[PDB]
């Protein structure tokens, strides 16, 4: 006493007693609980579409995403030193490891599309009624200097600086580009009508500390999306599926003084957050020190 | 476009809602 | 060495008060005429101190507050604090969140104690203040006698053995020692407990200082004559100031409530310390670096605390103590409102806390037979026959020969509680006859008084003659009272029905054993004659005055008696039925004299009818009473000479062995000591008291009990809770009121605690299957503090779910307020079904939004980096991080309105311990007000604009209000067909296992 209780004539502590019972009440009843959550999740996952999703409502504004997604938004390496840039050069390589033509070997599944940005591709529709979907073909060489097969880069910007950004897949979205009739989108080219366009600047629409050149390699060269890899089918009816890449090299730049880069995306099915920065724009910071 | 939704609308719905729960609870708590 | 001091204190007392007056003065140096010399007394007064009490000894500072501020469970809310901002000081090992995360918590819990300390210190600053408004002291000069001369001077100036003067209605000044009297009665009621007026006499009469003839004592008023005597204790020294730093010098010992509380942090810690060590183990089993793991014990550990708990529990036991003092019953201490329904024993005081302290008629003696009168305080009672012409002639007899008249200002006042300047038993008689017979203004300026003799020094025979106001007969009318034997010695005739007649034995000695009876039954008897005269023989010229025999003193008409006491409260009597009706034991402690104490304890009935004591068999059976086996007698009555010759074995035996006891003629430390024996007992003790002898009782018990009014000071400042109006009946009420807030508290209790389990879990599994968090920081708080206070609070206005004035007192050690059974439901069964329901809405939510919950599992560590835009969802998708963290956070709020959702069915089965819900019953309109308001509430965040931005709560697309509903439906059908089971079979496994 008072609390010693541990074992004694006889009680296993605290009360030794009954404790099959209560061990034997609490298994039923756990049980019990387990099963009917399970149900519950079970008629809910019941009322969820295998194809399309039930909401879709949170993706809408689509953003804009970097090959070497870095530590926060920043390449930061030696020119000279081989570990510099490696960790960058290995994101690149398995991300782009998917794209390699000898990848897509098969003409059961992949359907060579376009040299030239073209109309957007309809199959169907989302049902299983017709089969898996063909995927449209992206070989690595719409992007030269960077990553364009064996010849160069391959220092993958060792010399300047470069990175591939990519659009958000989203089940069903059909990317409208901007109106010919577009505001005062910058430098661009005439493609307005089947391509979706990037462009990237130093500092957003203030000062700018602004150093640099950017050359840009789209699909027939022109800096934006191709329409004829849209809609995206989900990951069900098109495995294996290619979204389309689009390279920004910077070749002109400051070396040892960082700068700050934005890329965004036009089109009136593109929007922006200012809370998002990755929400239909872009942001990397880069300094190159030798 | 499936990507719109009327937040709006179901927010207006649920500031009524908490509007007349809780003057109704005020009738419940006031018997007179 | 200040235990020696107190165990000096606990002793009963001694004096010098058996003295030759030559040795008296011998020894103090004084002259017994002249007193003492001035020089000579501002010397001892200058060479001690002044005549006075040392000031209480407790003067805390408003710094106090601090002692709101820690207590047991703030402490749990402190420490839950202090974990919380060391859990962030670890977080600044990095780049962290909790500057919206556990900065915030610690802050929080920090603002929760600070802010219910400051409210439960308000509460009982406001006591303190309406107790601070009822303090009046009076400045009483005393009168001295020195060199000879009569001087007035302040009482604080009075020394040690000079001369003193008291008169009728003189405060004693300090503890005297009669040197001479006359005619002298000096109250001695709030001190040693006596009800009569003690007279005082310069000879020694009883060894005990207390109930000797030749001592006056402080704080004493001097009922009637005048006497002189050497003062032998001045200031502290004296007696009531020995008994008031005993009162002061003891300890208040730990409430009951307090105890159980301590015991329930005890539990609830304990599943702390266990679920944050094994998941600490746990965590280490897997990958999670010690930092990590520290972090996820501090995490849990205080997750298993309940903030709102210290608020609801406060403002609940706030509540109870607001219809308390609704009623004019004011506690001291917010915790002392629950410390009468786990009473059982309650020690009385007799004089002012059982009785009213007021000489007051009681029986009357007309045509040989025994009219009792209406002795209640608000005259509730019944009255007697008034149509006879015998009860006319006795009221007037009464009415005309007295010195005691009404004051100037008692009128509007009744005619009970009014002030009266006279004698006791004169004062008594005036009352009466004012009351029953009409008005004795008229009446006895109608008879103008000739001439009168007072009281004699001895036979005490009072007689006055007046004229006739009759148009019958104008002869001269005679009355006369005294002692019942005296006028029996002087009286022949006696008068029945209106005619006279002469005395015979028979019914001569049927007043014998009339007054006898009376006598016996602890009331003071007064016989009451008259007689007319022979005018013929005494002319109405003629002036007879008071040297010679004027009137025929023998053969005169003896009418009847007339018998007073003082009477129990009104209340009183019912109240200690009501309390033996609860199973509480009541024992009468006074320090009175046992004759009048037995018989105030039968009339209470505190000694039921029937019982007898041992010497009631002793009598009976005509036998020593030594020889009857104390085992045959169920009630006793303990002589206050023999407690002290006892020990703690005997003490334990009379307690044990005696149903019904009386304690008479104790004194305050012995008051002390039966209070203590009781407590050795291990029960629960309660003391009512009304004067500075209750002192250190009331301070030692585990709740005291004053009288407002007819209480003292410092008995008053030793309670622990306070009658404003005087009525005892309030007690029951306690016991009553008490002893309900006890199941509601556990319901209340029950509540929160069930909410702990869907609270936690979230981010139990986040660190087990590696989810995404489920419920957030924010969140969780939206409940604790606040949602379910509002209802935690509503589950005190719960009502009885049966009588409970019928169940007997709890068991300390057995009940207990949070015990196995709760947690087994709260924690193991309640909560769980909680948990299954918040996470089946996350699933339900996380699955429409195209996150499927088997694809969930592993994802946090790439869903809680910023920096990864590209995530994919089962569709194929890839999320962003502010998307999908909106999507987390639109996940927080449904959780929470779930919690809400099933806080519903949890509100409606908490309700009842035992009774279904279609019994006991939504009759509570503060309950259902809770469920409104909580309801709006929830809808209220998740749709308020900007909340987002703020709580980072999200509008939930509103069929997801309907995810939690199956799950609070099943809550209450479970706990419905559970209270159902354990309705229908009072075995029980239900009922051990799961009712609490
Ligand atoms: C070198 C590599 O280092 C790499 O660093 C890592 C390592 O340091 C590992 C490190 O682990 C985190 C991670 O597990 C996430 C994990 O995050 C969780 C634990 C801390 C929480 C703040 C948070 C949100 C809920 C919150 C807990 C803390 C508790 O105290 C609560 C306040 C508690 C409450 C009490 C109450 O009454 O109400 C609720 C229960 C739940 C709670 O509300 C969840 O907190 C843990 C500390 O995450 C860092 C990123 C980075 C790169 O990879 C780099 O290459
Ligand atoms: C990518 O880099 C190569 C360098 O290897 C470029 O070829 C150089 O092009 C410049 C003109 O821009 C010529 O003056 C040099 O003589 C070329 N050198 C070599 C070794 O080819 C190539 O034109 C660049 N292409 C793009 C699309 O940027
Ligand atoms: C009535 C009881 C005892 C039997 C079992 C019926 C249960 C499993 C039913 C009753 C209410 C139902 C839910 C109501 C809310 C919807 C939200 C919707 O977006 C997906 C399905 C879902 C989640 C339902 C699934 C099944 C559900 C939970
Ligand atoms: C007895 C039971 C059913 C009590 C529960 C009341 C339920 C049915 C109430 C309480 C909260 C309510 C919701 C509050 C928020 C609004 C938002 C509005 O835009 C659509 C309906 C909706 C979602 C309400 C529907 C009804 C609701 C879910
Ligand atoms: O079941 C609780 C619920 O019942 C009500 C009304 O339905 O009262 C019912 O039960 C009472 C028993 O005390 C009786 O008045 C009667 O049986 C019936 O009215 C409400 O008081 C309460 O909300
Ligand atoms: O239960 C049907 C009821 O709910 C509503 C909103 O009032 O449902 C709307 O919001 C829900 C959020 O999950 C959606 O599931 C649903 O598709 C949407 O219409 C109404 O549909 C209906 O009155
Ligand atoms: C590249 O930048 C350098 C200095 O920043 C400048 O001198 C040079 O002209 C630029 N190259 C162009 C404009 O082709
Ligand atoms: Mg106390
Ligand atoms: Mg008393
Ligand atoms: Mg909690």
């Amino acid at each position: 006493k008072f609390i010693w209780n541990s074992e004694k004539k006889e009680f296993l502590g605290r009360t030794g007693g009954s404790w099959f019972k209560i061990l034997l009440f609490y298994v039923i009843f756990y049980g019990c609980l387990a099963g009917i959550f399970i149900g519950t999740i079970q008629v809910m996952l019941l009322t969820i579409s295998e194809f399309k999703p039930t909401y879709q409502d949170r993706v809408a504004p689509p953003g804009l995403t970097q090959i070497p997604q870095s530590q926060k938004t920043e390449i930061s390496f030696r020119p000279n030193d081989p570990q510099s840039y490696e960790s960058y050069v290995v994101s690149i390589v398995r991300f782009l490891e998917k794209y390699k033509d000898l990848a897509q070997k098969d003409d059961m599944i992949f359907e060579d599309c376009g040299n030239v940005p073209s109309e957007l591709k309809e199959r169907g529709e989302y049902n299983n009624e017709r089969g898996e979907r063909k995927v449209c073909r992206f070989r690595l060489e719409w992007l030269g200097n960077c990553s364009g097969l064996n010849d160069e880069t391959y220092g993958y910007k060792d010399g300047k600086p470069c990175v591939i950004i990519k659009l958000n897949r989203v089940l069903g979205f059909k990317p409208k580009p901007p109106k010919n009739e577009s505001l005062e989108t910058y430098p661009v080219m005439k493609y307005n009508p089947y391509v979706l366009p990037v462009h990237c600047t130093g500092k957003r629409d203030e000062d700018k500390e602004k150093v640099g050149t950017m050359e840009y390699f789209g699909l027939g060269g022109y800096p934006g999306f191709p329409l004829q890899y849209y809609p995206y089918y989900g990951k069900l009816l098109q495995p294996k599926y290619l979204q389309p890449l689009m390279a920004v090299q910077f070749t002109n730049l400051t070396m040892d003084t960082e700068i700050r880069i934005e890329c965004k995306a036009y089109g009136e099915n593109i929007g922006y957050s200012e809370k998002d920065r990755f929400q239909g724009r872009f942001d990397v910071k880069i300094e190159v020190k030798s | 476009d499936p990507f719109y939704y009327d937040y709006e609308t179901v927010r207006n719905g649920g500031l009524i809602f908490a509007a007349l729960a809780f003057i109704v609870g005020l009738i419940i708590i006031l018997s007179k | 060495k200040e235990r020696d001091m107190d165990e000096l204190k606990k002793e009963v007392s001694m004096d010098d008060h058996k003295l030759s007056l030559d040795e008296l003065h011998r020894k103090y140096g004084t002259d017994l005429s002249r007193g003492l010399t001035p020089a000579r007394a501002a010397e001892i007064l200058a060479r001690d101190g002044p005549n006075a009490l040392t000031p209480p000894p407790t003067t805390p500072e408003w710094v106090k507050f601090c002692r709101q501020l820690f207590g047991g469970f703030s402490m749990l809310l402190w420490i839950g604090a202090i974990l919380c901002f060391l859990a962030y000081g670890i977080q600044a090992a990095t780049e962290e969140e909790p500057q919206n995360d556990n900065l915030y918590l610690g802050v929080v819990l920090s603002a929760v104690v600070i802010i219910t300390g400051c409210f439960s210190y308000y509460q009982e600053a406001k006591s303190s203040k309406i107790m601070e408004s009822f303090k009046n002291m009076v400045p009483q000069q005393a009168l001295v006698i020195r060199n000879g001369e009569k001087m007035s001077i302040n009482a604080e100036e009075v020394v040690v053995g000079d001369l003193v003067e008291v008169k009728g209605g003189d405060r004693i000044p300090a503890d005297l020692r009669i040197i001479s009297a006359n005619g002298c009665k000096v109250d001695n009621s709030s001190l040693t407990g006596e009800s009569e007026p003690q007279t005082r006499s310069p000879d020694f009469t009883n060894e005990n200082p207390l109930e000797t003839r030749n001592i006056a004592f402080f704080s004493t008023n001097c009922v009637e004559g005048t006497a002189r005597g050497i003062v032998v204790y001045t200031g502290d020294r004296t007696v009531m100031g020995r008994i008031a730093t005993l009162a002061s010098g003891l300890e208040g010992g730990q409430t009951p409530i307090a105890a159980e509380i301590e015991h329930f942090i005890h539990i609830i810690t304990g599943v702390a310390v266990f679920l944050g060590v094994s998941f600490f183990i746990l965590s280490l089993i897997l990958e999670y670096t010690w930092l990590e793991a520290v972090i996820f014990l501090i995490g849990i550990i205080v997750a298993n605390v309940p903030e709102g708990l210290l608020a609801t529990v406060t403002v609940c036991l706030t509540l109870t103590a607001k219809r308390m003092a609704r009623k004019n019953c004011l506690v001291k201490n917010l915790e002392a409102v629950e410390t009468l329904g786990s009473t059982s024993t309650i020690c009385s005081d007799k004089t002012g806390t059982l009785t009213q302290n007021r000489m007051t008629v009681a029986h009357m003696w007309s045509d040989n037979q025994i009219h009792e009168a209406d002795t209640t305080e608000n005259q509730s009672g019944v009255s007697f026959d008034k149509t006879s012409a015998t009860w006319l002639a006795l009221s007037r007899i009464a009415g005309l020969c007295n010195r005691a008249v009404f004051q100037a200002n008692q009128e509007n006042l009744p005619i009970l509680k009014r002030a009266v300047a006279g004698d006791a038993s004169e004062s008594a008689l005036l009352k009466c006859i004012e009351l029953c017979c009409g008005s004795v203004k008229e009446m006895r300026e109608r008879y103008t008084k000739i001439v009168e003799i007072p009281f004699n020094s001895t036979n005490k025979y009072q007689l006055s003659i007046h004229k006739n106001p009759n148009t019958a007969e104008p002869r001269h009318l005679l009355v006369m009272k005294g002692a019942p034997e005296r006028i029996l010695d002087r009286c022949s005739s006696i008068l029945i029905h209106g005619k006279e007649q002469p005395l015979d034995e028979e019914l001569k000695d049927a007043f014998q054993n009339a007054y006898l009876e009376l006598g016996g039954l602890g009331e003071r008897v007064l016989g009451f004659c008259h007689l007319f005269l022979p005018d013929e023989q005494f002319p109405e010229g003629f002036q007879f005055d008071t040297d010679d025999v004027n009137f025929p003193l023998d053969n005169l008409c003896f009418v009847g008696l007339i018998s007073m006491i003082d009477p129990p409260r009104a209340a009183v009597p019912d109240a200690v039925g009501k309390c033996r009706s609860a199973g509480i034991k009541v024992i009468m402690v006074t320090g009175d004299h046992p004759i009048t104490a037995k018989a105030i304890a039968k009339g209470v009935g505190i000694i039921s009818e029937g019982n007898e004591t041992v010497e009631d068999i002793a009598a009976r059976l005509n036998i020593p009473v030594s020889q009857v086996n104390p085992r045959d007698a169920k009630a006793c009555v303990v002589h206050g000479s023999d407690l002290k010759d006892m020990t703690s074995e005997q003490l334990d035996d009379i307690l044990k062995y005696h149903t019904e006891i009386v304690f008479a003629r104790t004194s305050p430390q012995q008051k002390l000591i039966i209070v203590e024996g009781c407590q050795r007992q291990g029960a629960i003790v309660a003391v009512t008291g009304d004067g500075v002898n209750d002192s250190p009782a009331s301070k030692k018990a585990d709740i005291g009990v004053a009288m407002g009014i007819a209480g003292s000071d410092v008995s008053k400042q030793a309670a622990d809770m306070i009658l404003l109006d005087d009525n005892f009946a309030s007690i029951v009420t306690g016991v009553e009121e008490g002893r309900l807030i006890f199941d509601n508290l556990k319901k209340s209790i029950a509540y929160t605690l069930t909410s702990n389990i869907p609270e936690i879990t979230p981010f139990l599994i986040f660190i087990i299957a590696n989810i995404p968090l489920p419920l957030g920081t924010v969140t969780i708080l939206c409940i604790d503090l606040g949602t379910d206070m509002v209802p935690a609070i509503s589950l005190a206005y719960e009502q009885a779910e049966s009588d409970i004035m019928k169940r007997q007192p709890r068991n300390p050690k057995t009940d207990k307020l949070v015990n196995e059974q709760l947690i087994s439901m709260a924690y193991g069964q309640i909560g769980m079904i909680q948990a299954l329901g918040g996470f089946f809405t996350y699933f339900v939510i996380l699955a429409e939004n195209g996150f499927l919950p088997i694809h969930l599992l592993g994802l946090r560590v790439n869903w809680d980096d910023r920096w990864i835009n590209d995530v994919e969802d089962s569709y194929g998708q890839q999320w962003t991080y502010e998307q999908r963290k909106i999507v987390e956070f639109t996940c927080h709020t449904p959780f929470f309105v779930t919690i809400v959702v099933v806080q519903w069915a949890d509100l409606v089965i908490c309700k009842t311990r035992r009774n279904s819900v279609f019994q006991q019953g939504m009759k509570n309109k503060i309950l259902i007000f809770g469920l409104f308001e909580e309801t709006a509430l929830a809808a209220f965040l998740s749709y308020c604009p900007g909340m987002g931005v703020a709580l980072r709560m999200y509008p939930l697309k509103p069929t997801w209000w309907f995810c939690a509903f199956p799950y609070s439906l099943l809550i209450f059908v479970y706990d419905e067909v559970r209270k159902l089971i354990i309705r229908r079979r009072p075995g029980g496994w239900v009922e051990k296992e799961t009712y609490y």
